[PDB]
Protein backbone atom coordinates (compact mmCIF):
# COMPACT_ATOMS: atom_id res chain seq x y z
CA UNK A 1 0.00 0.00 0.00
CA UNK A 2 1.28 3.82 -0.80
CA UNK A 3 1.50 6.26 2.18
CA UNK A 4 -0.38 8.34 3.66
CA UNK A 5 -0.65 10.58 6.41
CA UNK B 1 -23.81 12.83 24.46
CA UNK B 2 -21.73 10.51 26.63
CA UNK B 3 -19.46 12.45 27.25
CA UNK B 4 -21.63 15.81 28.01
CA UNK B 5 -21.13 15.97 31.60
CA UNK B 6 -16.91 15.98 31.47
CA UNK B 7 -15.33 19.44 30.95
CA UNK B 8 -13.99 20.10 28.16
CA UNK B 9 -10.35 20.34 28.94
CA UNK B 10 -10.64 16.78 31.25
CA UNK B 11 -11.52 15.52 28.15
CA UNK B 12 -8.57 16.53 26.20
CA UNK B 13 -6.72 15.58 28.94
CA UNK B 14 -8.18 12.80 28.76
CA UNK B 15 -7.47 12.60 25.00
CA UNK B 16 -3.72 12.52 25.64
CA UNK B 17 -3.27 10.05 28.58
CA UNK B 18 -5.49 7.74 26.17
CA UNK B 19 -3.00 8.35 23.53
CA UNK B 20 0.21 6.90 26.01
CA UNK B 21 -1.86 4.14 26.77
CA UNK B 22 -2.65 3.20 23.12
CA UNK B 23 -6.11 2.99 23.88
CA UNK B 24 -7.19 5.05 20.50
CA UNK B 25 -10.91 4.08 20.45
CA UNK B 26 -11.11 5.65 24.62
CA UNK B 27 -8.96 8.51 22.41
CA UNK B 28 -11.41 8.79 19.66
CA UNK B 29 -14.48 9.37 22.07
CA UNK B 30 -12.71 12.04 24.20
CA UNK B 31 -12.02 13.85 21.14
CA UNK B 32 -15.57 13.50 19.87
CA UNK B 33 -17.17 14.68 23.30
CA UNK B 34 -14.45 17.98 23.07
CA UNK B 35 -15.75 18.94 19.36
CA UNK B 36 -19.42 18.55 20.77
CA UNK B 37 -18.27 21.76 23.47
CA UNK B 38 -18.78 23.43 20.03
CA UNK B 39 -15.71 25.82 20.74
CA UNK B 40 -13.40 25.88 17.98
CA UNK B 41 -10.00 23.42 17.74
CA UNK B 42 -6.47 24.80 18.55
CA UNK B 43 -3.52 23.00 16.43
CA UNK B 44 -2.55 20.67 18.66
CA UNK B 45 -6.52 20.03 19.90
CA UNK B 46 -7.07 19.13 15.79
CA UNK B 47 -3.82 16.72 15.89
CA UNK B 48 -5.19 15.17 18.70
CA UNK B 49 -8.48 14.47 16.74
CA UNK B 50 -7.08 13.35 13.70
CA UNK B 51 -4.92 10.61 15.22
CA UNK B 52 -7.51 9.25 17.15
CA UNK B 53 -9.96 8.49 14.16
CA UNK B 54 -6.69 7.53 12.00
CA UNK B 55 -5.29 4.94 14.51
CA UNK B 56 -9.19 3.47 15.21
CA UNK B 57 -10.20 3.46 10.98
CA UNK B 58 -6.71 2.25 10.56
CA UNK B 59 -7.36 -1.15 12.37
CA UNK B 60 -10.72 -1.39 10.56
CA UNK B 61 -9.18 -1.14 7.15
CA UNK B 62 -6.90 -3.35 7.63
CA UNK B 63 -9.09 -6.23 8.97
CA UNK B 64 -11.50 -5.08 6.11
CA UNK B 65 -8.66 -5.82 3.95
CA UNK B 66 -7.87 -9.10 5.64
CA UNK B 67 -11.54 -10.51 5.12
CA UNK B 68 -12.23 -9.15 1.59
CA UNK B 69 -9.49 -11.31 0.65
CA UNK B 70 -10.36 -14.90 2.31
CA UNK B 71 -14.07 -13.93 0.71
CA UNK B 72 -12.43 -13.40 -2.41
CA UNK B 73 -10.67 -16.52 -2.21
CA UNK B 74 -14.20 -18.91 -1.21
CA UNK B 75 -15.16 -17.31 -4.78
CA UNK B 76 -12.87 -18.71 -6.92
CA UNK B 77 -13.22 -21.75 -8.99
CA UNK B 78 -12.28 -25.20 -7.46
CA UNK B 79 -13.24 -23.78 -3.65
CA UNK B 80 -15.39 -25.43 -1.58
CA UNK B 81 -18.26 -23.71 0.21
CA UNK B 82 -18.60 -22.94 3.48
CA UNK B 83 -22.03 -20.50 3.68
CA UNK B 84 -22.27 -17.37 4.68
CA UNK B 85 -20.19 -16.65 7.47
CA UNK B 86 -17.39 -15.07 5.67
CA UNK B 87 -19.09 -12.29 4.05
CA UNK B 88 -21.72 -11.97 7.49
CA UNK B 89 -18.47 -10.80 9.10
CA UNK B 90 -16.87 -8.84 6.48
CA UNK B 91 -20.08 -7.15 6.21
CA UNK B 92 -20.15 -6.41 10.03
CA UNK B 93 -16.98 -4.88 10.01
CA UNK B 94 -17.40 -3.09 6.95
CA UNK B 95 -20.46 -1.50 8.72
CA UNK B 96 -18.75 -0.26 11.63
CA UNK B 97 -15.92 1.25 9.65
CA UNK B 98 -18.63 3.40 7.69
CA UNK B 99 -19.96 4.03 11.18
CA UNK B 100 -16.64 5.40 11.88
CA UNK B 101 -16.22 7.46 8.93
CA UNK B 102 -19.75 9.14 8.83
CA UNK B 103 -19.22 10.07 12.77
CA UNK B 104 -16.11 11.79 11.61
CA UNK B 105 -17.70 13.64 8.67
CA UNK B 106 -20.95 14.45 11.14
CA UNK B 107 -18.05 16.31 13.23
CA UNK B 108 -16.40 18.45 10.51
CA UNK B 109 -19.70 18.92 8.94
CA UNK B 110 -21.50 19.74 12.39
CA UNK B 111 -19.83 22.22 12.83
CA UNK B 112 -15.74 22.26 12.28
CA UNK B 113 -15.62 23.29 8.40
CA UNK B 114 -18.28 26.44 8.80
CA UNK B 115 -16.18 27.96 11.56
CA UNK B 116 -12.51 27.17 10.38
CA UNK B 117 -11.49 30.72 8.52
CA UNK B 118 -7.87 30.33 8.89
CA UNK B 119 -5.82 28.53 6.33
CA UNK B 120 -4.15 25.91 8.54
CA UNK B 121 -7.15 24.70 9.87
CA UNK B 122 -9.72 25.11 6.65
CA UNK B 123 -7.08 22.68 4.46
CA UNK B 124 -6.79 20.21 7.73
CA UNK B 125 -10.49 19.80 8.13
CA UNK B 126 -10.85 19.53 4.42
CA UNK B 127 -8.00 16.60 3.75
CA UNK B 128 -9.67 14.89 6.59
CA UNK B 129 -13.23 15.04 4.72
CA UNK B 130 -11.16 13.81 1.68
CA UNK B 131 -9.60 11.20 3.93
CA UNK B 132 -12.79 9.86 4.95
CA UNK B 133 -14.88 9.91 1.91
CA UNK B 134 -11.86 8.14 0.45
CA UNK B 135 -12.10 5.16 3.29
CA UNK B 136 -15.97 4.65 2.24
CA UNK B 137 -14.80 4.52 -1.17
CA UNK B 138 -12.14 1.61 -0.94
CA UNK B 139 -15.24 -0.10 0.75
CA UNK B 140 -18.23 1.23 -1.86
CA UNK B 141 -19.89 -1.55 -4.25
CA UNK B 142 -22.99 0.42 -5.04
CA UNK B 143 -25.01 2.99 -6.91
CA UNK B 144 -23.17 5.81 -4.63
CA UNK B 145 -19.77 4.55 -5.62
CA UNK B 146 -19.44 7.48 -7.86
CA UNK B 147 -20.81 10.18 -5.74
CA UNK B 148 -18.70 8.65 -2.80
CA UNK B 149 -15.75 9.39 -5.32
CA UNK B 150 -16.60 12.66 -5.83
CA UNK B 151 -17.29 14.28 -2.44
CA UNK B 152 -13.87 12.71 -1.63
CA UNK B 153 -12.33 14.53 -4.67
CA UNK B 154 -14.40 17.93 -3.98
CA UNK B 155 -13.15 18.14 -0.25
CA UNK B 156 -9.34 17.34 -1.58
CA UNK B 157 -9.64 19.96 -4.68
CA UNK B 158 -11.32 22.56 -2.01
CA UNK B 159 -8.06 22.28 0.15
CA UNK B 160 -5.75 21.78 -2.83
CA UNK B 161 -7.00 25.59 -4.03
CA UNK B 162 -6.55 27.05 -0.37
CA UNK B 163 -3.31 25.75 0.24
CA UNK B 164 -1.67 26.98 -3.20
CA UNK B 165 -2.55 30.34 -2.24
CA UNK B 166 -2.44 30.67 1.22
CA UNK B 167 0.60 27.90 2.31
CA UNK B 168 4.31 28.17 1.32
CA UNK B 169 5.36 25.08 -0.53
CA UNK B 170 6.92 23.34 2.36
CA UNK B 171 4.10 23.50 4.65
CA UNK B 172 3.33 19.95 6.15
CA UNK B 173 -0.30 20.32 5.83
CA UNK B 174 -0.10 21.10 2.55
CA UNK B 175 2.44 18.64 1.88
CA UNK B 176 0.38 15.65 3.31
CA UNK B 177 -2.90 16.68 1.29
CA UNK B 178 -0.87 16.50 -1.84
CA UNK B 179 0.73 13.16 -0.79
CA UNK B 180 -2.71 11.87 0.32
CA UNK B 181 -4.79 13.33 -2.80
CA UNK B 182 -1.99 11.45 -4.93
CA UNK B 183 -2.71 8.46 -3.39
CA UNK B 184 -6.81 9.19 -4.10
CA UNK B 185 -5.88 9.22 -7.58
CA UNK B 186 -3.70 6.26 -8.15
CA UNK B 187 -6.04 3.56 -5.79
CA UNK B 188 -9.27 5.56 -5.83
CA UNK B 189 -9.90 7.51 -9.62
CA UNK B 190 -8.07 5.29 -11.25
CA UNK B 191 -5.48 7.76 -12.51
CA UNK B 192 -2.17 6.92 -11.89
CA UNK B 193 -0.36 9.46 -14.35
CA UNK B 194 -2.40 12.22 -12.19
CA UNK B 195 -1.04 10.96 -9.20
CA UNK B 196 2.59 10.75 -10.30
CA UNK B 197 2.19 14.43 -11.51
CA UNK B 198 0.90 15.62 -8.25
CA UNK B 199 3.65 13.50 -6.20
CA UNK B 200 6.40 15.10 -8.37
CA UNK B 201 5.18 18.37 -8.92
CA UNK B 202 4.57 18.95 -5.41
CA UNK B 203 8.29 17.63 -4.37
CA UNK B 204 10.13 19.89 -6.34
CA UNK B 205 8.43 22.48 -5.47
CA UNK B 206 8.76 21.91 -1.67
CA UNK B 207 12.79 21.10 -2.67
CA UNK B 208 13.19 24.69 -4.15
CA UNK B 209 11.91 26.57 -0.64
CA UNK B 210 13.79 24.45 1.54
CA UNK B 211 15.80 27.23 1.71
CA UNK B 212 13.99 29.26 3.70
CA UNK B 213 13.42 27.18 6.87
CA UNK B 214 14.98 26.66 9.86
CA UNK B 215 16.64 23.55 11.25
CA UNK B 216 13.59 21.85 13.18
CA UNK B 217 10.76 23.28 10.25
CA UNK B 218 13.80 21.49 7.67
CA UNK B 219 13.50 18.23 9.46
CA UNK B 220 9.61 18.07 9.03
CA UNK B 221 9.14 18.98 5.68
CA UNK B 222 11.71 16.56 4.46
CA UNK B 223 9.98 13.93 6.30
CA UNK B 224 7.41 13.98 4.27
CA UNK B 225 8.98 14.75 1.29
CA UNK B 226 10.41 11.46 1.74
CA UNK B 227 6.74 9.38 1.47
CA UNK B 228 6.61 11.60 -1.93
CA UNK B 229 9.30 10.06 -2.98
CA UNK B 230 8.57 6.65 -1.68
CA UNK B 231 5.80 6.92 -3.51
CA UNK B 232 6.98 8.02 -6.69
CA UNK B 233 9.31 4.87 -6.46
CA UNK B 234 6.43 2.22 -5.92
CA UNK B 235 4.58 3.75 -8.72
CA UNK B 236 7.32 3.85 -11.55
CA UNK C 1 -27.03 -13.71 25.21
CA UNK C 2 -26.47 -11.41 22.15
CA UNK C 3 -25.16 -14.27 19.88
CA UNK C 4 -28.17 -16.67 21.10
CA UNK C 5 -29.47 -16.58 17.49
CA UNK C 6 -26.24 -17.66 15.66
CA UNK C 7 -25.19 -21.49 15.42
CA UNK C 8 -22.23 -22.52 17.58
CA UNK C 9 -20.48 -24.07 14.06
CA UNK C 10 -20.53 -20.40 12.62
CA UNK C 11 -19.44 -18.62 16.13
CA UNK C 12 -16.61 -20.81 16.07
CA UNK C 13 -16.14 -20.42 12.57
CA UNK C 14 -16.16 -16.48 13.25
CA UNK C 15 -14.07 -16.78 15.80
CA UNK C 16 -11.25 -18.25 13.73
CA UNK C 17 -11.74 -14.92 11.18
CA UNK C 18 -11.45 -12.75 13.86
CA UNK C 19 -8.41 -13.89 14.96
CA UNK C 20 -7.19 -13.89 11.31
CA UNK C 21 -8.19 -9.92 11.61
CA UNK C 22 -6.30 -9.40 14.73
CA UNK C 23 -10.40 -8.23 15.81
CA UNK C 24 -9.50 -9.86 19.19
CA UNK C 25 -12.83 -8.34 21.12
CA UNK C 26 -14.89 -10.34 18.10
CA UNK C 27 -13.30 -13.02 18.66
CA UNK C 28 -13.88 -13.59 22.51
CA UNK C 29 -17.65 -12.22 21.82
CA UNK C 30 -18.12 -15.12 19.33
CA UNK C 31 -16.29 -17.53 21.58
CA UNK C 32 -18.55 -16.36 24.88
CA UNK C 33 -21.55 -16.87 22.54
CA UNK C 34 -20.30 -20.49 21.76
CA UNK C 35 -19.61 -21.13 25.32
CA UNK C 36 -22.95 -20.19 25.95
CA UNK C 37 -24.71 -22.97 23.93
CA UNK C 38 -23.93 -25.21 26.98
CA UNK C 39 -21.48 -27.93 24.64
CA UNK C 40 -18.63 -28.78 25.97
CA UNK C 41 -15.72 -27.32 24.13
CA UNK C 42 -13.17 -29.21 22.13
CA UNK C 43 -9.43 -29.01 22.37
CA UNK C 44 -9.03 -26.09 19.41
CA UNK C 45 -12.38 -24.60 20.65
CA UNK C 46 -10.76 -24.22 23.93
CA UNK C 47 -7.68 -22.51 22.80
CA UNK C 48 -9.62 -20.28 20.43
CA UNK C 49 -11.54 -18.72 24.07
CA UNK C 50 -8.02 -18.70 25.85
CA UNK C 51 -6.43 -16.74 22.96
CA UNK C 52 -9.45 -14.24 22.70
CA UNK C 53 -9.78 -13.39 25.89
CA UNK C 54 -5.63 -13.19 26.87
CA UNK C 55 -5.14 -10.55 23.80
CA UNK C 56 -8.28 -8.67 25.38
CA UNK C 57 -7.12 -8.77 29.23
CA UNK C 58 -3.15 -8.21 27.80
CA UNK C 59 -4.25 -4.76 26.07
CA UNK C 60 -5.85 -3.63 29.10
CA UNK C 61 -3.23 -4.84 31.15
CA UNK C 62 -0.76 -2.84 29.43
CA UNK C 63 -2.94 0.42 29.27
CA UNK C 64 -3.65 -0.03 33.40
CA UNK C 65 0.50 -0.25 33.65
CA UNK C 66 1.16 2.94 31.58
CA UNK C 67 -2.04 4.47 33.50
CA UNK C 68 -0.72 3.49 36.94
CA UNK C 69 2.94 4.86 35.96
CA UNK C 70 1.26 7.96 35.40
CA UNK C 71 -0.34 8.30 38.39
CA UNK C 72 2.72 7.62 40.41
CA UNK C 73 4.74 9.84 39.18
CA UNK C 74 1.39 12.62 40.26
CA UNK C 75 1.73 12.05 43.48
CA UNK C 76 5.59 12.57 44.21
CA UNK C 77 7.28 14.97 45.94
CA UNK C 78 7.39 18.35 43.70
CA UNK C 79 4.75 16.89 41.37
CA UNK C 80 1.96 19.99 40.24
CA UNK C 81 -1.47 19.19 40.89
CA UNK C 82 -3.77 18.43 37.61
CA UNK C 83 -6.78 17.19 39.07
CA UNK C 84 -8.62 13.58 39.14
CA UNK C 85 -8.34 13.01 35.48
CA UNK C 86 -5.83 10.72 35.67
CA UNK C 87 -7.08 9.15 38.83
CA UNK C 88 -10.57 8.81 36.55
CA UNK C 89 -9.21 7.19 33.72
CA UNK C 90 -7.27 4.89 35.49
CA UNK C 91 -10.07 3.33 37.16
CA UNK C 92 -11.95 3.75 33.88
CA UNK C 93 -9.83 0.97 31.94
CA UNK C 94 -9.38 -0.63 35.71
CA UNK C 95 -12.97 -1.60 35.89
CA UNK C 96 -13.05 -2.49 32.25
CA UNK C 97 -10.61 -5.00 33.17
CA UNK C 98 -12.02 -6.11 36.07
CA UNK C 99 -15.56 -6.79 33.81
CA UNK C 100 -13.23 -8.93 31.23
CA UNK C 101 -11.94 -11.10 34.17
CA UNK C 102 -14.98 -11.38 36.09
CA UNK C 103 -16.51 -12.77 32.45
CA UNK C 104 -13.88 -15.44 31.59
CA UNK C 105 -14.29 -16.38 35.72
CA UNK C 106 -17.94 -17.04 34.88
CA UNK C 107 -17.75 -18.92 32.12
CA UNK C 108 -15.18 -20.87 33.95
CA UNK C 109 -18.30 -21.01 36.94
CA UNK C 110 -21.24 -21.50 34.11
CA UNK C 111 -20.55 -24.35 33.48
CA UNK C 112 -16.81 -25.40 31.60
CA UNK C 113 -15.08 -26.60 34.90
CA UNK C 114 -17.92 -28.67 36.36
CA UNK C 115 -18.58 -30.64 32.74
CA UNK C 116 -14.59 -31.10 32.88
CA UNK C 117 -13.87 -34.35 33.50
CA UNK C 118 -10.69 -34.92 31.35
CA UNK C 119 -7.34 -33.69 33.12
CA UNK C 120 -5.98 -32.38 29.64
CA UNK C 121 -9.53 -29.81 29.98
CA UNK C 122 -10.13 -29.67 33.45
CA UNK C 123 -5.99 -28.78 33.98
CA UNK C 124 -6.63 -26.02 31.42
CA UNK C 125 -9.60 -24.48 33.16
CA UNK C 126 -8.39 -24.41 36.39
CA UNK C 127 -4.92 -22.75 34.83
CA UNK C 128 -7.03 -19.74 33.34
CA UNK C 129 -9.36 -19.43 36.60
CA UNK C 130 -5.77 -18.99 39.05
CA UNK C 131 -4.51 -16.62 35.54
CA UNK C 132 -8.00 -14.27 35.65
CA UNK C 133 -7.66 -14.33 39.71
CA UNK C 134 -4.38 -13.15 39.08
CA UNK C 135 -4.77 -10.56 36.88
CA UNK C 136 -7.67 -9.20 39.44
CA UNK C 137 -5.08 -10.06 42.00
CA UNK C 138 -2.75 -7.24 39.94
CA UNK C 139 -5.05 -4.37 40.48
CA UNK C 140 -6.53 -5.06 44.02
CA UNK C 141 -5.57 -2.71 46.68
CA UNK C 142 -8.81 -3.46 49.13
CA UNK C 143 -10.14 -5.47 51.89
CA UNK C 144 -10.53 -8.56 49.54
CA UNK C 145 -7.02 -8.56 47.88
CA UNK C 146 -6.25 -11.20 50.33
CA UNK C 147 -8.85 -13.75 49.40
CA UNK C 148 -8.28 -13.07 45.70
CA UNK C 149 -4.52 -13.67 45.64
CA UNK C 150 -5.84 -17.06 47.57
CA UNK C 151 -8.23 -17.59 44.93
CA UNK C 152 -5.78 -17.84 42.11
CA UNK C 153 -3.59 -19.98 44.61
CA UNK C 154 -6.26 -22.48 45.07
CA UNK C 155 -6.97 -23.07 41.94
CA UNK C 156 -3.34 -23.01 40.60
CA UNK C 157 -3.03 -25.49 42.95
CA UNK C 158 -5.61 -27.73 42.16
CA UNK C 159 -4.36 -27.46 38.26
CA UNK C 160 -1.06 -28.62 39.38
CA UNK C 161 -2.41 -31.61 41.29
CA UNK C 162 -4.05 -33.23 38.84
CA UNK C 163 -1.32 -32.34 36.38
CA UNK C 164 1.32 -34.31 38.13
CA UNK C 165 -1.04 -37.50 38.70
CA UNK C 166 -2.13 -36.87 34.72
CA UNK C 167 -0.32 -35.96 32.47
CA UNK C 168 3.59 -36.30 31.39
CA UNK C 169 6.40 -33.93 32.74
CA UNK C 170 6.76 -32.64 29.07
CA UNK C 171 3.07 -32.07 28.25
CA UNK C 172 2.44 -28.37 27.31
CA UNK C 173 -0.34 -27.52 29.36
CA UNK C 174 1.29 -29.12 32.65
CA UNK C 175 4.39 -26.99 31.42
CA UNK C 176 2.51 -23.84 31.23
CA UNK C 177 1.33 -23.63 34.43
CA UNK C 178 3.81 -24.35 36.08
CA UNK C 179 5.38 -21.59 34.15
CA UNK C 180 2.15 -19.10 35.43
CA UNK C 181 2.25 -20.28 39.01
CA UNK C 182 5.61 -19.79 39.01
CA UNK C 183 5.00 -16.04 37.91
CA UNK C 184 2.17 -16.41 40.86
CA UNK C 185 4.53 -16.93 43.30
CA UNK C 186 7.14 -13.98 42.04
CA UNK C 187 5.26 -11.07 41.50
CA UNK C 188 1.60 -12.10 43.57
CA UNK C 189 2.56 -13.95 46.71
CA UNK C 190 5.98 -12.19 47.32
CA UNK C 191 7.59 -15.79 47.41
CA UNK C 192 10.47 -15.73 44.85
CA UNK C 193 12.26 -18.49 46.72
CA UNK C 194 8.89 -21.09 45.71
CA UNK C 195 8.98 -19.57 42.51
CA UNK C 196 12.43 -20.20 41.80
CA UNK C 197 12.16 -23.75 42.66
CA UNK C 198 9.14 -24.79 41.31
CA UNK C 199 10.34 -23.54 37.21
CA UNK C 200 14.26 -25.10 38.04
CA UNK C 201 11.99 -28.30 38.65
CA UNK C 202 9.71 -28.29 36.43
CA UNK C 203 12.38 -27.67 33.81
CA UNK C 204 14.78 -30.50 34.91
CA UNK C 205 11.96 -32.99 35.08
CA UNK C 206 10.38 -32.10 31.34
CA UNK C 207 14.46 -32.44 30.51
CA UNK C 208 14.47 -36.01 31.40
CA UNK C 209 11.34 -37.37 29.98
CA UNK C 210 12.14 -35.39 26.28
CA UNK C 211 13.71 -38.75 25.16
CA UNK C 212 9.87 -40.46 24.80
CA UNK C 213 8.48 -37.70 22.41
CA UNK C 214 8.53 -37.32 18.52
CA UNK C 215 10.29 -34.53 16.71
CA UNK C 216 7.12 -31.97 16.83
CA UNK C 217 6.23 -32.82 20.51
CA UNK C 218 9.83 -32.20 21.51
CA UNK C 219 9.65 -28.59 19.92
CA UNK C 220 6.18 -27.91 21.69
CA UNK C 221 7.76 -29.02 24.66
CA UNK C 222 11.31 -27.15 24.41
CA UNK C 223 9.44 -23.77 23.47
CA UNK C 224 7.98 -24.18 26.54
CA UNK C 225 10.82 -25.12 28.67
CA UNK C 226 12.61 -21.92 27.05
CA UNK C 227 10.26 -19.48 28.73
CA UNK C 228 11.38 -21.41 32.31
CA UNK C 229 15.01 -20.72 31.51
CA UNK C 230 14.22 -17.16 30.52
CA UNK C 231 12.29 -16.48 33.70
CA UNK C 232 15.23 -17.98 36.13
CA UNK C 233 17.78 -16.36 34.45
CA UNK C 234 15.57 -12.64 35.07
CA UNK C 235 15.55 -14.04 38.74
CA UNK C 236 19.24 -15.17 39.44
CA UNK D 1 7.91 -8.37 32.98
CA UNK D 2 8.58 -12.37 33.46
CA UNK D 3 7.28 -14.41 30.89
CA UNK D 4 3.58 -16.38 31.09
CA UNK D 5 1.65 -18.47 28.46
C1 LIG E 1 -1.60 14.34 10.70
C2 LIG E 1 -1.20 15.16 9.43
C3 LIG E 1 -2.14 15.97 8.79
C4 LIG E 1 -1.81 16.72 7.68
C5 LIG E 1 -0.54 16.66 7.15
C6 LIG E 1 0.40 15.85 7.76
CL1 LIG E 1 1.98 15.78 7.09
C7 LIG E 1 0.08 15.09 8.89
N1 LIG E 1 1.07 14.29 9.51
C8 LIG E 1 2.29 14.78 9.89
C9 LIG E 1 2.61 15.96 10.58
C10 LIG E 1 1.64 16.94 11.18
C11 LIG E 1 1.43 18.23 10.38
C12 LIG E 1 0.28 19.02 10.99
C13 LIG E 1 0.55 19.38 12.44
N2 LIG E 1 -0.59 20.09 13.03
C14 LIG E 1 -0.81 21.40 12.90
O1 LIG E 1 -0.05 22.17 12.30
C15 LIG E 1 -2.04 21.92 13.61
C16 LIG E 1 0.88 18.13 13.25
C17 LIG E 1 2.00 17.32 12.62
N3 LIG E 1 3.94 16.06 10.72
C18 LIG E 1 4.49 15.01 10.10
C19 LIG E 1 5.84 14.64 9.91
C20 LIG E 1 6.11 13.51 9.22
C21 LIG E 1 5.08 12.70 8.71
C22 LIG E 1 3.78 13.05 8.88
N4 LIG E 1 3.51 14.19 9.58
C1 LIG F 1 -2.38 -21.24 25.66
C2 LIG F 1 -1.62 -22.21 26.60
C3 LIG F 1 -2.28 -22.81 27.68
C4 LIG F 1 -1.64 -23.69 28.53
C5 LIG F 1 -0.30 -23.99 28.34
C6 LIG F 1 0.37 -23.40 27.28
CL1 LIG F 1 2.04 -23.78 27.07
C7 LIG F 1 -0.27 -22.51 26.42
N1 LIG F 1 0.43 -21.95 25.33
C8 LIG F 1 1.13 -22.70 24.42
C9 LIG F 1 0.75 -23.87 23.75
C10 LIG F 1 -0.60 -24.53 23.79
C11 LIG F 1 -0.69 -25.77 24.67
C12 LIG F 1 -2.15 -26.21 24.79
C13 LIG F 1 -2.75 -26.52 23.42
N2 LIG F 1 -4.17 -26.88 23.54
C14 LIG F 1 -4.61 -28.10 23.85
O1 LIG F 1 -3.88 -29.07 24.03
C15 LIG F 1 -6.11 -28.25 23.90
C16 LIG F 1 -2.57 -25.34 22.47
C17 LIG F 1 -1.12 -24.88 22.40
N3 LIG F 1 1.76 -24.29 22.97
C18 LIG F 1 2.79 -23.46 23.16
C19 LIG F 1 4.09 -23.45 22.62
C20 LIG F 1 4.95 -22.47 23.00
C21 LIG F 1 4.55 -21.47 23.90
C22 LIG F 1 3.31 -21.47 24.43
N4 LIG F 1 2.44 -22.46 24.05
CA1 LIG G 1 -17.05 24.03 31.19
CA1 LIG H 1 -22.07 -3.29 3.03
CA1 LIG I 1 -13.40 30.76 13.12
CA1 LIG J 1 -27.89 -25.29 16.43
CA1 LIG K 1 -11.02 0.40 41.33
CA1 LIG L 1 -17.49 -33.96 30.64
CL1 LIG M 1 -21.07 -11.46 11.94
CL1 LIG N 1 -12.63 8.65 32.59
Amino acid sequence: FPATV
Amino acid sequence: GAMGSMERASLIQKAKLAEQAERYEDMAAFMKGAVEKGEELSCEERNLLSVAYKNVVGGQRAAWRVLSSIEQKSNEEGSEEKGPEVREYREKVETELQGVCDTVLGLLDSHLIKEAGDAESRVFYLKMKGDYYRYLAEVATGDDKKRIIDSARSAYQEAMDISKKEMPPTNPIRLGLALNFSVFHYEIANSPEEAISLAKTTFDEAMADLHTLSEDSYKDSTLIMQLLRDNLTLWT
